[PDB]
């Protein structure tokens, strides 16, 4: 039950504890530490992979 | 660490055929040019991060969505309770933040902030106990109370929360309760198959109502109260980002507008001053 | 017919036939005059959302010498309701031959774009119509009653689901019962 | 490279000055899996008879022109057998491939923005009212934007810099877009997948996405040159399937 | 056994007094192989939207009746999406399943012959002339036989004992046939494969086979009994595919 | 997972002697026909569940069962306290949910919501301390208090809860306290062996009484209060399901009714419009 | 005492902790995660097992 996770500190006793008390997944706290990203779907939505140094046309 | 930004690798002079600055926007492509392609840079270790700019850190802040008033008087039984068809369109600060995305799927915490006062006039109270409020959620199709002191305030299946004045605000959690698989903020279509009826998102909003009342008669005077509902979307996934809105909103059920200018004016095209 | 036993009975008759419908109703198991007061629709009014496939079983309660064939159609809600058997044969339909086995289950599929439908439906989550038409008609021998009676049944399949409890809009009161 | 060819069904499309192919939000149009499907009955899948290129009407890029829009799949109502399956089936699900072509010259100039806007909800011109269906999309022709304000009581607000939606027209580049620059480009092809909140939807009361063509840099030329520069739109459905077969409505 | 059920598409057919299922000349309807095909392009294959049961019009077996015929696939011209693929595609190839049902009583009597005649070329009534298309097959109703000689100048010779072809009506039992005896039988189902000399053929100028229903033993009853005995025909295409997609004609 | 619904297995065409649609209701049997027997279906993975439709998720929601008022005045000592013979028949929303089953066996949480006001008239209070309420449960046969300030309010063995106004509502748990092995919602029989007396469930209801009062005199004015009792049945087992009721209730001790129509009317038997 | 059980989530840190504080079994929380069922007692209350594909009579 003790899900020991790390706190938020800036890169130049950092762990916290969290218990799920209620029987529903919507009762939990916010998922504030999921930091994935994939910007290639909007920046490079091409069929062919485009190289920077190679010319486009 | 996660989720930091890219570092600028060091760069010297160059004389190449591989020019990275010259590109073509006609392909619909945003360029990947970092500053090391057009000038000499130095090796810095960028320790910044994008934790504050994620979807969950952007939307997990409570915002007001309604302001409802109700009395404890005698006569006009529509004023003895308040109603709300559940929307995210009536208050603009949360409406604009949602409408940067087409679809949304999340859970929610809902906080009720009730603040009362004493109504003026003769025959005041001068000694009153604390007030208690019942905030019933009616899923779509249930028995609507016609007034306070009704049979529909029993709520054997409707979720109700009772709250005395003076304590912490009431708060509960709500799952993703939609019929589909995402809360559609935009719906380009109709309600009937003959292309008639209600154009827009107002046909997709079937979430139910919210009713709030005083469970106490008092028997001497009138005390008004103001329910303020607060919405905090958590566990948020979002799809298909939209441009942010430009013209101010007019209606709570439409995207109707009046045509506004694209920006604010300035004196000249070359106006680096002052 | 609602203050008698005749609400549960379907009239079928003799000559000639088949330019007439047998019955017809919308597919709305929680909000309809037809089958919101049945066993399926009473538990549906305790919930807001529903899903799954609904069965309809039809018993022929005529004499044992009477023949007949019927068309039991179901139509998705995309277009207008059918007005004859040429428009009703294009939807999901079975053909019921009345014989030694006197029942036929028309199983309405779950065709929608959403995973759930509302119980108190609307123009968005409409499900369609259920019609019945004469295929051939009743042929009885001499000395037999010319008209018969069909009964309709309704239940759920094994993939039915309900969600979002609420109070029923079916029973009321004014003061405390003494 | 600048030469491409897109073959779907019994129809091909050849280009010789192409930018690239923008493919939606990354994904390719496909069929509905068994993991996500909710319709119980068997879906139909006409491969060649439905998924092929359909050429829409042609418009005229004038020197004072400002923009047009087509709403899909309502623009292909009477286009072949794709429009005949829409009337007979209550449900539908398809991706598209939008080829827009406009060749002028080495001596003409101009620019266009070809966006595909999912769920492009459009605002009326008389506020505190509502649009009708005959003002949102014509039967095959293009509905155009107006440079000034629209005065009508039941029409779309067809002003161009608010894009008919209330947003900035420069910020439409989030959506899958290309540019037809007459200096470098000749055609613009965009492959859009099926974008919806539900797995399938009835394609009569729900415009899935709107195609907009807006000239940012207008068209100018010299009197020796040609004075008729048309734009042609050619849209092919891709991986189309349907459910809920009943009588045709309408009609 | 006497109970059967035939499920095709989104439609089922239930019977409780069945003779058997005659299956053509032995073989089952299938798709065209790559060994025999001659059309180069990709064929379309709508599984559920085309191959399903279609109920035709109903006729009335009177006590003085003599026979009817339907020509296929012209009888399913306006039947659903099967008739919409015929107009858009130049080529077509399909097998069928012909369910004919007529229930009367334990006190009625009669007999019927339900044959499927491939390439039923029919003779005119005025010799040294030729029939027209409006006299061979109606739009959905049945073309009937006459007990006497036909006097018309451009109609089929609808005499019944020559079967409209010049042959003996008793010798029609070579073709796939059943009998609806009202003493023992209630319905008659016949599964016919694709019978042609060419691998595919245009199904507007070539009636593939003709369904004939002829009462050999006529209908009699008693005045206490019912006086309306109808026959209903329900035909489903099976393994249908098409080639040559062009504009719809007609229309 | 648990407890999901069945998937629809894919199906092709068929020509069989095994017809599953033709059945016989005369055996008293509901058919097991899934849609794959009458039409061609596709393989979908149905991920829906029936967690919201179980017995425990259906009945574990609190519902009001009584509304009782009492004074703090002088004179008429029957108004100085309230009484309740314990029922589940006085409020209809919980009465109808229980009466879908013949027998019931459960535990319970009981929540008391007390809400006061100040009574009008001359000689008001203008400065009052908080109120405190005593809610005594008397098992069947105990000493009934004749008024407030009685000897029976000592409650050396009767369970009593004292509650000051302004805090959270009072709540306790109660086991399965019946004499038999199930709370009989219906009892087709009599009370005496000579087939005389009380026909119905009112002879089986022997659960005791509930008494509520103000433990404080005040000494200046009158303040009425309204006790609302809430019942949440947990650990629920149920047997022999009944049809839901059609006609509205009249009495709190009878199943007496007036004959109502079976449904609401419609225009025609073939009324697919509109 | 730490009865670590799973939360409620929809199939496409899910565990919670629960202690029993009081000495009575009626004091516990609700048994909201017991999802058994047996509908054969009301749907098929027969003496002989009936097959779907086989005829009833
Ligand atoms: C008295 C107890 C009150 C219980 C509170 C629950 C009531 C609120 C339920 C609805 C909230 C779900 C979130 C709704 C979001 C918007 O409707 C979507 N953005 C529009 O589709
Ligand atoms: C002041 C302390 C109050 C203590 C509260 C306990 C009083 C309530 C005890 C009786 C409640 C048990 C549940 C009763 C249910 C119904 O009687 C049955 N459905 C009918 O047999
Ligand atoms: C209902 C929640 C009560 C608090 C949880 C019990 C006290 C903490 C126990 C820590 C160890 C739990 C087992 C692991 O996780
Ligand atoms: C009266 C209850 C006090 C709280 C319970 C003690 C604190 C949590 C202890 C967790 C380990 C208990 C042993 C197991 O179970």
């Amino acid at each position: 039950g003790a899900q020991v996770s790390t706190q938020k500190t800036g890169a130049h006793t950092i762990h916290y504890t969290n218990i799920n008390y209620y029987k529903d997944a919507a009762s939990n706290s916010a998922n504030r530490q999921d930091f994935t990203q994939d910007p290639s779907k909007f920046t490079e939505p091409m069929k062919d992979v485009m190289i920077k140094s190679l010319p486009a046309l | 660490a996660v989720a930091r930004v890219a570092d600028t690798m060091p760069t010297g002079p160059r004389n190449t055929e591989s020019v990275p600055a010259l590109t073509a926007v006609e392909t619909g492509h945003t360029s990947q040019v970092v500053p090391g392609d057009t000038m000499q840079t130095r090796h810095v270790k960028n320790y910044h991060s994008r934790t504050e700019s994620s979807i969950e850190n952007f939307l997990c802040r409570a915002a007001c969505v309604y302001i409802a008033t109700y009395k404890s008087a005698g006569g006009t039984p529509t004023e003895r309770y308040a109603s709300w068809r559940i929307n995210t369109r009536q208050m603009v600060q949360l409406r604009r933040k949602f409408e940067l995305f087409t679809y949304l799927r999340f859970d929610m915490e809902i906080t009720f902030v009730i603040t009362s006062t004493q109504d003026p006039g003769t025959q005041l109270a001068q000694d009153m106990p604390v007030l208690t409020h019942q905030i019933m959620y009616i899923p779509p199709g249930g028995p609507v109370p016609n007034s306070a002191t009704d049979f529909a305030w029993q709520s054997s299946t409707n979720p109700s929360i009772f709250w005395t004045e003076g304590c912490a605000p009431a708060r509960m959690s709500v799952p993703f309760i939609s019929i589909g698989n995402a809360y559609s903020n935009f719906y380009d279509g109709w309600s009937h198959f003959t292309q008639e009826g209600v154009y827009g998102f107002n046909s997709l909003n079937n979430m139910g109502h919210i009713y709030v009342r005083h469970v106490n008669e008092q028997s001497l005077g009138v005390s008004t109260s103001t329910l303020r509902v607060y919405f905090k979307p958590k566990h948020v996934r979002a799809w298909v980002p939209r441009p942010p809105r430009l013209s101010p909103y007019v209606k709570s059920s439409n995207v109707n507008f009046k045509p506004t200018a694209v920006t604010t004016e300035r004196k000249d095209i070359n106006d680096v001053g002052t | 017919n609602i203050n008698s036993m005749e609400a549960y009975r379907i009239p079928v008759t003799g000559g000639d036939q088949l330019h007439t419908q047998v019955f017809g109703f919308q597919m709305q198991p929680g909000l309809n005059s037809v089958f919101k007061r049945t066993l399926l629709g009473e538990i549906l009014n305790y919930y807001a959302h529903w899903s799954g496939s609904v069965k309809l079983t039809f018993v022929f309660c005529g004499s044992a010498m009477a023949t007949g064939k019927f068309l039991l159609a179901y139509s998705p809600p995309g277009a207008s309701p059918p007005q004859n058997r040429k428009q009703a044969m294009l939807g999901t339909h079975v053909i019921w031959d009345v014989g030694l086995q006197s029942s036929c289950v028309l199983c309405i599929p779950w065709i929608s774009q959403t995973h759930y439908r509302l119980v108190q439906q609307d123009e968005y989550t409409s499900a369609g119509y259920v019609t019945c038409w004469y295929q051939t008609g009743l042929i009885v021998p001499p000395g037999a009653p010319p008209s018969c009676t069909i009964l309709c049944f309704a239940s759920a399949c094994n993939d039915f689901s309900v969600r979002m409890l609420r109070d029923t809009p079916f029973i009321e009161q004014t003061q405390l019962l003494q | 490279d600048r030469v491409r060819s897109i073959t779907l069904g019994n129809s091909t499309i050849t280009t010789q000055e192409c930018a690239n192919v923008v493919v939606g939000y990354g994904v390719w149009p496909s069929y509905l899996q068994d993991n996500e499907a909710t319709a119980e009955d068997q879906p139909t899948q006409p491969d060649v008879a439905t998924c092929r290129f359909y050429t829409l009407d042609s418009i005229q890029w004038q020197k004072e022109s400002d923009g047009w829009w087509w709403k899909f799949p309502e623009a292909l109502k009477n286009m072949g057998l794709f429009g005949q399956n829409m009337e007979y089936h209550y449900l539908g699900r398809s991706g598209y491939t939008i080829h827009v072509q406009c060749n002028a010259s080495k001596f003409h100039q101009g620019c266009l923005l070809v966006v595909c806007v999912p769920e492009a909800e459009m605002g009326c011109s008389d506020v505190e009212r509502e649009v009708v269906a005959a003002s949102l999309s014509s039967e095959d022709t293009a509905k155009s934007f107006s440079r000034t304000e629209s005065n009508g009581q039941h029409t779309v607000q067809t002003v161009v810099y608010n894009a008919g939606m209330g947003v900035g027209v420069g910020n439409l580049t989030i959506f899958p877009h290309q540019w037809i620059n007459l200096r470098t480009n000749n055609s613009a092809t965009i492959v859009m997948p099926y974008i919806n909140s539900v797995p399938m939807d009835n394609m009569f009361r729900h415009y899935n996405f709107t195609l907009m063509i807006i000239p940012f840099a207008k068209l100018e030329y010299t009197e020796q040159a040609s004075n008729y520069v048309p734009i042609t739109v050619t849209v092919a459905p891709m991986c189309a399937e349907y459910n809920g077969l009943r009588l045709a409505s309408h009609q």
